[PDB]
């Protein structure tokens, strides 16, 4: 596979992104952790597809609303970064206030 | 020019009557005076204030009162104040908590705290920094452990084990010389500040002695090895020659004696009592009044703490593997279950509360998590606020008296309690630069920056592939301070003095800053800040309940904490 | 009731910053083609040649504004600053190297603004 | 006997004439001449030519023209030169490129590439080797991106930091003697050689200078620390004296002056122009016009490399947390606005190609990525193929000539800058063996093997546990050039000459090779290789126009690029 | 996400249920870490849903019976012990003879 | 669970493999690294099923086809090898040429 340092951590985003979309289908209320992974691997899996960087920066606002989340969640994440191969190469999506 | 306080306090951290949440509790600190100079705040960063003939000094050599680092706006939470503050850092001390900056142009410039060319930044506005967490209560059974305590803000570590041996397991002992040189080694690759306990067992002195000769920092006497009133008697004699602090966990069954019995033996001697409620050990079910005491330094550790819905379902058989006891053995499943009782559990959080109890700690792997010492203590307080009210010493809607009772707990007391606080456990300008950067949503959850001896160990920090830090996944990860010869400097192996004086670091090579214990004899419930109450407590033979000036002490257990399913993933 | 996590209550009132010092008006041009910046702590004597002003009122001052914030001129514009007063030692050293002393040798400092080209020195 | 030219280099790699693709790219190497006999080709196995008495010699020792080290058959790209070649490493060091075997039975044995009893044998047959990047903007913030920069075929990182600290974060600095030493121990960890930059600040020598004689390989100029015509005068003084080089990111903001301001403060010395498009900080807009200059030795960092549909996007808030803005202040804004242009960065490309711009380097994570240096050097070639045509100096339909020019910028012209080029830099006999294997279809993307002092310490390797090394997972790991003692051996720690004179290795006891840095006052632009054109660059100030020879310098930016998503998982 | 040195392991055991289960699904009987990593998985994500302890002492006792495991496998566990975050902070849950 | 160093790292395949899957799901042609994970999950999954060693080498080569992925990505795999237990104990695998 040749896989890289990067490579390796960032299979971690993506199983805890699993983990806590399997927590919001049996109706819980996601927390902190739980509410940055899933963004994250929305915005990786959306450069996979070959998205630009601006439309993730605003689709990545509309990937969890309040009520998926815990009082004080929505507060708690001001930005969430996040870097991937896009077709162009290596990209940082930045998310401002995504769960409003 | 004047600047609104929401617009101030975003852009340099809370100043004088500002108040913070820490963390989703509802405890709120209160910003009680601040050393800066409005206008003259210092900051780092693209066309930011220090740049050299500007807030940075071009003049002057490292010698000439210029720091190796500046924390820039910090809000410090310790013993001594809660209050906004520069801290200046050189040669791996804090040697000055003020304002730092240029003399040049700036006024009320801390005559020791320029920023020069030598000097590194770190921007601690819209921190709370504390010292690191003092535990005292490690059983050293898996390395892996280290990183789970500093991840939680923990920089000492002071215990005993050799790994995975049921000795450790269940006791806080590297037993004899040999154990103790092997620690030591080992010791040299972990990233923490270390102290090692050896075996408080023993009819003759000269095995007991003898380890601290080896280089323990001090003793443990534990039921498992024979709490007797004779191993009692020696450590006691030993650690008074010695000037080292014996932790015990008295005997449970009674088998030698009584509460009053143990008490006898220690004569009036300083002694630390671990986990003084009991679930973690000791004459059943009265051990937690050893904490009324002038001579007895209390601790808890941390699985009690605090009293909820889940906590005693827990511990039969937590206890059970602990102390390697058998099930189908009925005077085992007697002896663990004599330990487990709620009455007790409740009034140790009370006793937390009125500075009663002055220490917690984790007793990591062996009925304890190694990472959740302050997790726990601010659960506690939060706890006690909720069911028992604001402290009366409190003021202007603020928790500072129970932020100072509190947090003292688990730095400055346990420093005090084994000899250390010369060097470590609070922030105080003279002592090592172990400090602990927090987010205020994270406060006692997760440490944003652990510095040890002046440089970051640990961090919560992101992709190491990418642009910048920040970018996910965002984790614990070890940093320059814990890489090659680095861990040396930055980190205190400490030892009795009489090792020292006999040479023991140079001839087991040791390379780590040498801490010496001191002044551990000579101290008493009265030196524990914050937390030096002394009082009869009586707990009832039958029923346990627990009394303190005539009045039962008691609580309900909690459904829900804060400090838990907002923020972990499992 | 709803709890954010780690927020502040701030107290009533104003932070009045640079407070008992002198308050200097002055107005002052970008004549470069480029734009210029100013930190809230350079000396303001000593900012780049093209900024004309009178030179001798940024001596021993800087900007009266809040620290780490800054002042900018795009090219051809021209605006009114409010300075302060430097405390400390009123001493300046490097930078522009205009000063490298006391504050208080307004002759020398002019003196070689002057001659290295500064503009706005009588 | 004949072997066609196919079969004959799927067995011993490519031969004169023979061309590769690099990667997925439309770029074609061109095998230029070749070392070997025809029919006396080593080759190691079961069955094969390096054996006792016929391709390897039984007779001498060592110390008698014997290897330690042969790989056989490698594809060199290199400043000088793409060809084919045997490489005989003894030492350490790069003792022979040739021919290897046995003089006894094969003709045109180089006579010091002995294959003896001594001899270990890497394969390269069917590989491109290349020597390892030299990376002269590293951040050092976070240890795991030693890894990141390993696994992409960096060998040294020359730089500042000592962790997660703002100051750190935002620039290439390790301020002062204190956390000088102490970065220096840390370094005894990392296994990659690296240099230590000080902060290149100050209006007095003294507090710059004492950073060179404590260990310092060089200095910054930062404008976050204050980029003034002083600070830049003072810093080349001490330069000067000390024989280190200078990097400077200049005064973006214009505040003490423009480029001609600063220029003239260099006053003709030579300096190291980091990002000199102006991305990564210099007086906006037109700080790119530096590399014009024969004194200016000028780098790119990478994320502006090349010029693609996503480059801007990306930019405004990975400088913000970079430089510690806040987006609640205009003129924060307007600073980092003022650096990202479309119109430079396009240019950019363009000057690379031309010869004008003569290095890369990451500014790891502090807008930089550690591991895409050699990456985007590659895309950039390909792209300005893609959009310029083959260059003019190219013939037979090969990409040689802008290899060459493109390879130099991360391996020789970097060491030539930081003057280090004595030890590493290029594939050259009396080097130290810092050494890449690449599979070509891997070749700029992920290496194969990374060699450092002779020994392999990072690999593309297989299942620990499985019957041979190939199986899967196939990832990135340390080898054994990493482990216990052997760190020491095959990584250099730069340092100046005064601090070696002053025996500062002895008193930190440093175990690493200890490299001396040299003769970095006396160069210029001229002896960057293959990129060392001088011209006026003019930059339009209002619409930020470049123009080279009274011709507008421009590209379009493009959608997709090779070495991407055909590789990557992420 | 700020992930602490348990929440990346534990990630592994999630993983490692999601496997078994997978397995399972296809018709195999489990073999030991296979259905170690089943009970763990449940009682973690007990925990999640904010079940108690006492809850999950008992009902780790009926996630996977004997006829789900390869001969041998309920002997070889005595026990699993599991530690999770509740509403109420971490708690150790242990199960006894989960496979009768 | 007892997991060795290999059952760790050879769950970040199955997780690979997993991901993969869902690219190819959602109708993306695999990459390089995307491919070779879910043929070794395949192998290995093969093994846990108790598949011979011979019938693995050969259904390794019709797991994926060239239309499955990227331009390039059939010749860049020259063989998968993958190592796993199958009912007579650890065994290799290598297939040749899997993707035509
Ligand atoms: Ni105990
Ligand atoms: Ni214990
Ligand atoms: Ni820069
Ligand atoms: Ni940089």
């Amino acid at each position: 596979m040749h896989l890289n340092p990067a490579e390796k951590e960032k299979l971690q985003i993506f199983l805890a992104s699993e983990l806590a979309l399997k927590r919001k289908a049996r109706g819980l209320k996601l927390n902190y952790p739980e509410a940055v992974a899933i963004i994250t691997s929305f915005i990786m899996e959306g450069a996979r597809d070959g998205k630009t960087v601006a439309m993730l920066m605003e689709e990545g606002k509309h990937v969890l609303t309040r009520d998926d989340v815990m009082e004080g969640v929505p507060e708690m994440i001001d930005d969430i970064q996040a870097e991937a191969t896009f077709p162009d190469g290596t990209k940082l999506v930045t998310v401002h206030n995504p769960i409003s | 020019m004047k600047i609104n306080r929401q617009q101030y306090a975003e852009s340099y951290g809370p100043t004088v009557g500002d108040q913070v949440r820490l963390a989703d509790t509802d405890l709120w600190i209160e910003v009680e005076k601040d050393y800066t100079t409005y206008g003259d705040e210092a900051n780092f960063g693209g066309g930011k204030v220090l740049r050299e003939g500007m807030g940075e000094n071009g003049t002057y050599t490292r010698t000439e009162n210029v720091l190796d680092l500046l924390l820039t706006n910090a809000l410090i939470l310790d013993y001594t104040g809660i209050y906004k503050a520069d801290i200046g850092v050189k040669d791996g001390y804090i040697v000055g908590i003020g304002k730092g900056g240029n003399p040049d142009i700036m006024d009320g410039v801390t005559p020791n705290m320029i920023v020069g060319t030598a000097t590194e930044v770190i921007a601690a506005e819209g921190k709370i920094v504390t010292a690191g967490g003092i535990d005292t209560h490690v059983h050293f059974i898996n390395p892996d452990q280290v990183d789970v305590a500093l991840a939680n803000g923990i920089t000492t570590l002071f215990g005993g084990g050799t790994g995975p041996a049921e000795g450790s397991k269940a006791t806080t002992v590297t037993p004899g010389p040999w154990n103790i040189e092997k620690m030591l080694k080992s010791t040299e690759g972990l990233p923490i500040n270390v102290g090692i306990l050896g075996k408080g067992h023993g009819s003759s002195i000269a095995p007991i002695m003898e380890q601290i000769d080896a280089g323990a920092a001090g003793l443990k006497i534990h039921e498992d090895w024979g709490a007797t009133p004779a191993s009692i008697d020696r450590s006691l004699t030993v650690a008074d020659e010695a000037d080292v602090q014996v932790a015990i966990h008295s005997d449970t069954l009674n088998e030698a004696g009584f509460l009053e019995d143990t008490l006898r033996a220690i004569n009036g001697r300083v002694i630390h009592s671990f986990h003084v409620e009991g679930a973690g050990g000791g004459h059943a079910p009265d051990i937690m009044a050893m904490a009324g005491h002038p001579n007895v330094l209390p601790s808890s550790t941390n699985p009690t703490r605090p009293f909820t819905v889940n906590t005693i379902d827990e511990h039969l058989d937590m206890l059970m593997v602990c102390h390697h006891l058998k099930q189908n053995i009925p005077e085992d499943v007697a002896f663990a279950d004599s330990r487990i009782r709620p009455e007790t559990i409740a009034a140790e959080d009370i006793l937390h509360d009125l500075g009663i109890i002055s220490m917690m700690s984790t007793d990591a792997l062996a009925m304890g998590r190694a990472g959740e010492m302050v997790l726990r203590t601010w659960q506690t307080a939060d706890k006690m606020k909720k069911q028992r009210g604001p402290l009366a010493e409190e003021k202007n809607g603020s928790d500072n008296f129970r932020a100072k009772r509190y947090v003292s707990k688990y730095t400055i007391n346990p420093a005090i309690a084994q000899g250390i606080a010369h060097e470590v456990g609070s922030i105080e300008e003279g002592k090592f630069a172990d400090l602990v950067l927090w987010e205020p949503k994270f406060f006692g959850v997760k440490a944003d920056r652990v510095i040890k001896g002046g440089i970051i160990a640990y961090a919560q920090i992101g992709d190491p592939s990418a642009s910048i830090p920040t970018p996910q996944p965002v984790m614990g990860r070890r940093m320059y301070g814990t890489v090659g010869d680095l861990i040396h400097d930055t980190n205190i192996t400490f030892m009795s003095k009489s090792s020292i004086q006999q040479g023991v670091p140079a001839k087991l090579g040791l390379k780590r800053r040498i801490g010496t214990v001191k002044n551990c004899r000579n101290i008493g419930k009265k030196d524990m800040k914050w937390n030096d109450v002394t009082t009869d407590i009586d707990i009832n033979p039958e029923t346990y309940e627990v009394k303190v000036d005539g009045e039962v002490l008691t609580c309900e257990p909690v459904k829900e904490l804060p400090m838990a399913q907002r923020y972990f993933l499992f | 009731n709803y709890i954010v996590p780690g927020e502040y209550r701030v107290a009533e009132g104003e932070i009045e910053i640079n407070a008992g010092r002198e308050k200097t008006t002055i107005r002052v041009s970008n004549t470069g083609d480029r734009p210029i910046q100013v930190g809230s702590h350079i000396h303001f004597v000593e900012v780049n040649k093209e900024l004309l002003f009178d030179r001798a009122e940024g001596i021993g001052r800087r900007l009266n504004i809040p620290s780490g914030t800054a002042a900018r001129f795009e090219p051809g514009e021209e605006m009114e600053v409010e300075l302060t007063e430097l405390g400390g030692n009123r001493e300046v050293f490097g930078i522009s190297d205009l000063t490298n002393g006391s504050v208080d040798n307004k002759e020398l400092i002019l003196q070689r603004a002057k001659e290295l080209g500064y503009k706005g020195v009588e």
